[PDB]
């Protein structure tokens, strides 16, 4: 079965690095709630 | 705090790493420029400039720096072909190796401004709070910018200090590097008269020069400064990105009609040479000039060159190409090897026929074989039970003039379906479809991509033209409105709308 | 140009030169052209970094051990050619008689036991010969 | 199409998630109730329209 | 507040802030200057649209 | 020439429910264009 | 700090009941000679392995 | 707060959520099991199981579910050659899917227990804090795993109600399943007897009754308790993970020396069937068995199947590989398609002579022919100036025997070079290396996998028994020394070191 042989790169940094660029700035809010 | 999306709030008060922000972007870009570049050089294939020239092989960045005079590469190739070569220092990388280090002395000073603020420069004298001059300013960065065209129009493009812009014959065929003269008339005011963009930068510099030199001398009005709210900064950020898009409205035009300043050699041919076969009426041409000069068919065929040949190919038009079918012109068809000549087809009369066919917003055109009035003679019969004008009943032949594959005749009807495809598509193109793992279908230039990115980035800065234009005028009722204000908007406010000042 | 290393071969190996009409002898005037035969690069001895020769050394494989004897650049065979050359006399001096003048080599090239074919080189240079007689 | 063609809809089957799909049933049952037991077996099942009615009647 | 050897030739160069000229200023002179500039643009339009075709213009190629 | 403190820099509040938005967003887009890159 | 942060006698009779009670180090400041004495004196007999190899004096 | 690798001790103290913190690891693990096999059963190619067999794809999961009678696939095709029928609920569609739902259903009770604790039954009655018996619960975890291996030993291995593990035929042929006897003798010791591993359990797991049956009744002494520190739970981790170092060293071993418990027709040969022959030893015997009876060698090898012969290959014995020549071994070879017969070497005079070489630790082996007592008579020449054994000189011919090009000799000595390395190893096989896309260099099979990766990590397992076994002796020492000890320290006070009493 034929494939373009670079999605599988593209979609898992397509999907990754916006998304663990999210999951950084959800710990920080909370280190902030608990007032450290 | 603040949320994601108005992260970058914090340097809109203070512009001391305001530079400090923009030089790391400039940085990011003088950084990728070379970056990309330096990996564009990386695969070129220069053994063969006229069969798979350089937009060929899917090359964004090596038209934009090489149509301006650069053209060595340190490997004896040069796109122009011109010799005696020993390139020094400007050559395709030196270009490209330049602006890795410029971004990197862009970034080392980009990482100074953020340590270092409040250097005496960017507050009032009247109080200490950091505020910067905005129209001030602008007379000094226009005057450098009105320097620096008329410095591109006459120092550079005119052959004084400086190598000319690249310019070519129309049916681009000698194209390369000479300083083209400036015309002043209304000759160069046509895009195609590369005479206009020498005359360009010199005329619009100088009025870039005594605008800036206006600029500084002059105040704005308190009728204009109190109503386009010029002391702030983001009044600069809203009718700037106005000025590039329309800026980017341009060059999605003049790239993709085309014209001098985007020339064939290094975009390819610009979709419009098919609507009406343009580079058609010129190999056609030659024949008749050869073939009633004196000389047959067979033999002349052959004083066009495959340039020609190449331009006139669907597979280089830049329509066809999809937005995910993605790479390169040369995954599309592999690398053109030889032109094998152009058809010509029979009857079993004469009756000579042609196929003139497939447009550009077609994908499978059916194929039609018609005379010099209109009527059909033949076709490919989709349903044989009632054909009437099928190949095999009209026994059409396959007359293939010049190229490589001359004087080679077709009787065979098996083989005439193979060849009346190849004619949809222009003239026929040998391949290998083997070396780079070329799938079989259409790919477009970087003809096609810059106007497909250069236009819906220009949709995407209108809607930030209408965001930071509305938060620029409405700054003070960013944050809600004040609560209650029912005797503003209820009717009976003599008389204008919104006025205090009344019997209200 | 265009990042290739052929290796050009300057190859004297049995000149059997012939010449024009009658001379009394040369007279700064007459053209010496024939060839000569090349010698080859791997003189039966000039492993790859596989050890792929045929005069000796590990026919045609070492390592992929089952995509053995599949590849096609293991016939190493020698060569006795014969190609164009021509050779002037310019200065050609009367007490010490060393004759000298241009010269015209057209070759072959490289031929790595057998990959490549061979690439056309016109080396032109003076010659810079010396006579003498009985 | 009722004829013969299996046409493929599963992911497995070479097929994108735009192209995949449950791939209705076939018109050789018609309007009949076709569930899992009137099957002789489930490879007659999922070969003639088997799973599509299993996601409308339970679906609706 | 650092003082540098830049910021010794900058402070005159920032010195005013709002200082805004009174009266009308000129906006009558940027009125007249710039109404010619969108009928330079409305030339340069359908030059380019081939509309107001002049002679020996001829915008196609056949160009240099 | 003599480095100092910020008068600046607020901080970031991304909530918890805000990122079940941008973590499923992403996830739809994941799902759309991964056919298109094959 | 101007306190340490680990006593070193508690150090010394660990490694004295580990080993000989004799052959223990007792300073830390003969410690520390010894810790950069041995690969530092070590390895410039190496370095003069190679550099009397450069003249092909070698191995037996 | 805490470093980044001293994260899960939040849950040292409190148990309520150390259910839940194995239940998500246990979810982890089942939805790695269905989560592996179903993408496992998407590459078989079941169309060869005598030519590509199923260890020949790679496949790490699908011995192991395989090797206790199931064969059921869903598609008819039975791992063993007789798939009966609709195998019913039991196939590996099925078990692999299994082990997605309970991994779910895991899953969700893995949720249950971290918002939920406190349940009364984590804390003491003498106050109330939360701590948990560790010896009257090790009575009732081991009763449990005393009567399961009792389940597993008679009830399962033995026919009474289950099908038997898999066993074969030595020189692996007509491997099935069938519910083997446990035999009690010595026999059952050798791990060669399968009778053994049906009397392991029975006999293994009813001494783990009365093990079980006996702990909860007794409590530990406290010389003991005080000793190994039975109250703490990080004590019970580093005896647990000190006691699977120990077992994993055996299926590093049992797995690559060889047993009954890992056959050949889901494993692959084992290595040592190069150094000693092992399979060498019977094609040579079957066809002097047949000209015993009396036959000519070119129709015989020929009741040899292709299964003996493929076992005699360099490219199926797992030595050859690599760490980082990653895939299947048909990425090595591509699918094997004949065995094109087995060669017989004759010079000009008949001087039969032959290649019986290439061992497993090389990768180059020069290519000699020698005679039966040891002189070389033939060989490759790497310098033909000074050549005296070379083929050409010699005019060695190739009888090739039996298989799919019987009968076809090569006098021509440019192809005697492909057929003598064809011969180093083993019997040669045709193959296709343009179908998968497979190089030419080896890999190796699922018994080579396994116990890299079962001897690497058993390696690591001991470090962590040393790091938890110190942190449980040394629990209040751990985070520093009370200040100066100094008289503790210093010799010759009374008396015995750590004694305050001198
Ligand atoms: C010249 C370009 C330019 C500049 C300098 C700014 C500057 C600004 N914008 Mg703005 N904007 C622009 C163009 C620009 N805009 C355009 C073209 C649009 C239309 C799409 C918008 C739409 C927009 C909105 C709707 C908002 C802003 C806001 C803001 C402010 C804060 C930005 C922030 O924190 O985002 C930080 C951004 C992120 C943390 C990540 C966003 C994710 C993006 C998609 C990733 C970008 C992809 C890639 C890296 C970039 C490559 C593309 C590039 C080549 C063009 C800042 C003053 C905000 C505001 O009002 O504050 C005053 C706000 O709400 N902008
Ligand atoms: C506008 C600038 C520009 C232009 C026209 C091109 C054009 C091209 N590049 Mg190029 N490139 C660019 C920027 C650009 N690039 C940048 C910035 C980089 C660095 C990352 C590269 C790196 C790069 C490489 C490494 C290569 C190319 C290649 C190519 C050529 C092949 C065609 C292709 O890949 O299209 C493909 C285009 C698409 C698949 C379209 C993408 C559409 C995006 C994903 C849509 C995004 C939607 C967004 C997620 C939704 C928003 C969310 C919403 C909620 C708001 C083509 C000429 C290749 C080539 O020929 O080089 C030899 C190649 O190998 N490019
Ligand atoms: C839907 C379109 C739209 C909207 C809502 C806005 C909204 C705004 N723009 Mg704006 N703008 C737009 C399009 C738009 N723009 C376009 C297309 C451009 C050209 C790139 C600009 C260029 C621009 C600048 C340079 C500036 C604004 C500014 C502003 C703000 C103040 C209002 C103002 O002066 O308007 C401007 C009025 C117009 C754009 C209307 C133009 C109508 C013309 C004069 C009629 C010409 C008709 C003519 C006979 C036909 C010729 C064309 C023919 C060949 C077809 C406001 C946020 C100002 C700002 O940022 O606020 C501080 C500012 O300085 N705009
Ligand atoms: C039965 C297995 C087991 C269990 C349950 C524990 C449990 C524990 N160990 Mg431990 N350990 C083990 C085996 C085990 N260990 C082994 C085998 C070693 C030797 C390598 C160690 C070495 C070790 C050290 C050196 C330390 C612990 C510590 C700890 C404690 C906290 C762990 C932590 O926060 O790390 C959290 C881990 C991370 C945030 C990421 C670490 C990065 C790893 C490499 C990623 C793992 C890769 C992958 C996901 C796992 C797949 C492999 C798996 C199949 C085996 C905890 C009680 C710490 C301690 O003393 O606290 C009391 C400590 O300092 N362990
Ligand atoms: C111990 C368990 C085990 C076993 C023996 C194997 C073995 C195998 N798998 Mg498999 N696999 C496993 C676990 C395992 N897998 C897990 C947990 C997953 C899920 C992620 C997979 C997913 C998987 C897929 C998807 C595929 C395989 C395939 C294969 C086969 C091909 C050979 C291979 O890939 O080796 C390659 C091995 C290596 C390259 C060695 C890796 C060495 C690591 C990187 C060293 C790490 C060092 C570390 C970073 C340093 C520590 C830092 C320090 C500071 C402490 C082979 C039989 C393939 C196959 O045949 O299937 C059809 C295949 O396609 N596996
Ligand atoms: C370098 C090796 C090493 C070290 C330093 C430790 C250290 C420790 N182990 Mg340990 N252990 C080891 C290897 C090691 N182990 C091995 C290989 C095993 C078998 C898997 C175990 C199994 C084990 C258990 C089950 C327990 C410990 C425990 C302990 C701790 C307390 C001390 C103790 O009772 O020792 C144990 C003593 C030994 C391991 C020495 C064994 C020496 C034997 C008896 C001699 C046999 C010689 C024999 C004649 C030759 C037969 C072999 C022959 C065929 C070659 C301590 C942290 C305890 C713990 O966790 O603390 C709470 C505990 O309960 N260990
Ligand atoms: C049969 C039965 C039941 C018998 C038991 C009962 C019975 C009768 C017993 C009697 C038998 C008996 C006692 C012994 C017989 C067995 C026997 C002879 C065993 C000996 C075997 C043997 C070869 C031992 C020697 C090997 C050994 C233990 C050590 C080697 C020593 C050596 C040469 C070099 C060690 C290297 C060295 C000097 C290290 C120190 C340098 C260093 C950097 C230290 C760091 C350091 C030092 C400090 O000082 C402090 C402070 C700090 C901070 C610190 O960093
Ligand atoms: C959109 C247009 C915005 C309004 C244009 C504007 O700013 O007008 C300000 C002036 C009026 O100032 C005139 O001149 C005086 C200017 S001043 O006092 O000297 O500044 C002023 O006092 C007087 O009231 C006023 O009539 O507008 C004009 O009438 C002059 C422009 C005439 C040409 C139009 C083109
Ligand atoms: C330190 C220094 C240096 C260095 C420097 C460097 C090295 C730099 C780099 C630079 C670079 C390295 C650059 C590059 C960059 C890149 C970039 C910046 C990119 C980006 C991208 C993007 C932006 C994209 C986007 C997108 C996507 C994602 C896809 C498609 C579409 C779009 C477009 C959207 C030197 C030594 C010289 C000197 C000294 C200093
Ligand atoms: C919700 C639910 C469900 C579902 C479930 C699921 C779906 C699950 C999943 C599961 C899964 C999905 C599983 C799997 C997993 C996987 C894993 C877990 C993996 C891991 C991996 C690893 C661990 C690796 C590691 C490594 C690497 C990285 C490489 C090699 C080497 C090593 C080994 C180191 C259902 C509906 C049914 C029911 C209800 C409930
Ligand atoms: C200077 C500085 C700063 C800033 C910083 C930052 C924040 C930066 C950023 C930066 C950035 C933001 C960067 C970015 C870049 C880009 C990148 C890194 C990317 C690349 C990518 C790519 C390349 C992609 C993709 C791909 C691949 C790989 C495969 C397929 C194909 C493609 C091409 C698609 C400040 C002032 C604060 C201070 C300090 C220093």
């Amino acid at each position: 079965m034929e494939v373009n042989d670079l999605g599988f790169v593209a979609s898992i940094l397509f999907v990754l690095v916006p998304s663990v660029f999210l999951l950084i700035l959800y710990i920080q809010t909370q280190s902030r709630e608990g007032k450290e | 705090g603040l949320p994601w999306y108005r992260v970058h709030t914090v340097v809109l008060n203070d512009p001391g790493r305001l530079i400090s922000v923009h030089l790391m972007h400039t940085a990011l870009v003088a950084g990728w420029a070379g970056s990309m570049a330096l990996y564009e050089l990386a695969v070129f294939d220069p053994s063969d400039p006229v069969l798979n020239p350089m937009w060929r092989q899917g090359m964004f960045v090596m038209p934009f720096m090489a149509r301006l005079g650069v053209t060595q590469s340190w490997g004896g190739w040069s796109l122009t072909g011109e010799v005696a070569d020993n390139p020094g220092i400007w050559s395709f990388e030196g270009v490209a190796a330049t602006h890795i280090i410029l971004s990197g002395l862009l970034f080392l000073a980009a990482v100074w401004h953020w340590v270092y603020w409040d250097l005496e420069l960017f507050t009032d004298p009247r109080t200490g709070e950091p505020a910067l001059d905005l129209p001030k300013m602008f007379g000094i960065h226009l005057f450098l910018s009105g320097l620096l065209c008329f410095g591109f129009g006459a120092f550079h493009l005119t052959g004084l200090f400086g190598p000319g812009m690249w310019v070519s014959d129309p049916y681009g065929l000698t194209g390369s590097i000479q300083p083209v003269a400036p015309s002043w008339g209304p000759e160069g005011f046509n895009p195609f008269n590369a005479g206009g963009i020498a005359a360009h930068h010199i005329a619009a510099g100088i009025v870039g020069i005594i605008a800036g030199l206006f600029h500084l001398s002059v105040r704005p009005p308190q009728r204009l400064y109190k109503a386009l709210r010029m002391g702030n900064i983001e009044t600069v950020l809203s009718s700037s990105i106005a000025a590039v898009f329309f800026a980017a409205f341009v060059v999605a035009g003049t790239m993709w009609y085309g014209s001098a300043a985007t020339p064939i050699e290094l975009f390819g041919p610009t979709r419009y040479q098919w609507d009406q076969g343009y580079f058609q009426q010129e190999i056609q041409r030659r024949v008749q000039s050869s073939i009633a000069q004196g000389d047959s068919p067979s033999e002349a065929w052959s004083k066009i060159p495959e340039k020609l040949a190449f331009y006139d190919y669907v597979g280089n038009s830049p329509a066809k190409g999809g937005l995910f079918r993605v790479g390169p012109m040369n995954k599309g068809d592999g690398i053109a090897q030889g032109w094998l000549g152009h058809p010509v087809f029979t009857d079993a009369e004469g009756r000579e026929l042609t196929v003139r066919r497939l447009p550009n917003f077609f994908e499978t055109f059916p194929v039609i074989l018609t005379d010099a009035d209109g009527v059909i003679r033949a076709d490919i019969p989709f349903r044989r039970a009632e054909s009437r004008y099928s190949f095999e009943q009209t026994g059409v032949t396959v007359s293939l003039y010049g190229g490589e594959l001359n004087g080679k005749t077709f009787t065979d009807p098996a083989s005439v379906k193979k060849y009346a495809r190849f004619a949809q598509q222009g003239e026929p193109f040998a391949f290998d479809r083997e070396t780079l793992g070329s799938d079989g279908v259409f790919r477009t230039s970087t003809r096609g991509w810059f106007t497909f990115g250069h236009a819906c980035f220009a949709l995407l800065f209108f809607f930030g033209h209408i965001w930071h234009g509305s938060r620029t005028i409405f700054r003070d009722v960013f944050a809600g409105v004040e609560a209650d204000l029912e005797e503003q908007v209820e009717w009976g406010n003599f008389q204008k709308v919104g006025d205090q000042t009344t019997r209200v | 140009g265009g990042e290739q290393v052929p290796f050009l071969f300057t190859i004297k190996g049995l000149v059997a030169t012939s010449q024009p009409g009658l001379t009394s002898i040369n007279t700064s005037t007459d053209f010496s052209g024939d060839f000569n035969v090349p010698s080859y690069r791997g003189s039966t001895f000039l492993d790859p970094k596989a050890r792929g020769l045929a005069s000796g050394y590990d026919n045609a494989v070492a390592l992929p051990a089952t995509a053995d004897e599949e590849d096609y650049v293991n016939a190493n065979v020698k060569l006795a050619d014969t190609k164009f050359k021509a050779g002037h006399i310019s200065l050609q001096v009367a007490k010490v008689d060393g004759e000298t003048g241009e010269i015209a080599g057209i070759f072959e090239s490289e031929q790595p036991s057998d990959n490549d074919l061979g690439a056309k080189e016109a080396v032109e240079v003076k010659i810079r010969g010396a006579f003498y007689a009985r | 199409d009722g004829i013969r063609e299996p046409v493929s809809g599963s992911l497995l089957y070479g097929n994108n998630i735009i192209t995949a799909a449950v791939v209705p049933s076939s018109n050789a049952i018609g309007l009949h109730f076709y569930p899992i037991w009137e099957a002789a077996n489930i490879d007659e099942w999922l070969y003639n329209g088997g799973p599509y009615q299993l996601i409308v009647f339970h679906f609706l | 507040a650092q003082r540098t050897w830049l910021g010794d030739r900058l402070r005159p160069l920032n010195s005013e802030y709002g200082k805004v000229a009174p009266g009308w200023g000129t906006t009558p002179l940027m009125g007249v200057f710039m109404g010619l500039f969108f009928v330079f643009l409305l030339i340069i339009l359908q030059i380019y649209n081939s509309s107001l075709i002049l002679e020996n213009v001829s915008v196609d190629w056949a160009n240099l | 020439m003599d480095r100092s403190r910020n008068p600046n820099k607020q901080p970031v509040e991304l909530n918890r429910t805000s990122l079940y938005l941008g973590l499923l967003l992403i996830f739809v887009l994941g799902i759309l264009f991964s056919s298109y890159f094959f | 700090q101007e306190e340490e942060t680990y006593n070193i006698v508690a150090a010394h009779g660990y490694f004295g009941r580990l080993i000989f009670q004799y052959a223990s180090f007792n300073n830390s400041r003969a410690l520390h000679f010894f810790l950069g004495a041995w690969p530092v004196v070590g390895i410039w007999f190496a370095s003069l392995a190679v550099a009397c190899f450069a003249f092909n004096l070698n191995g037996f």
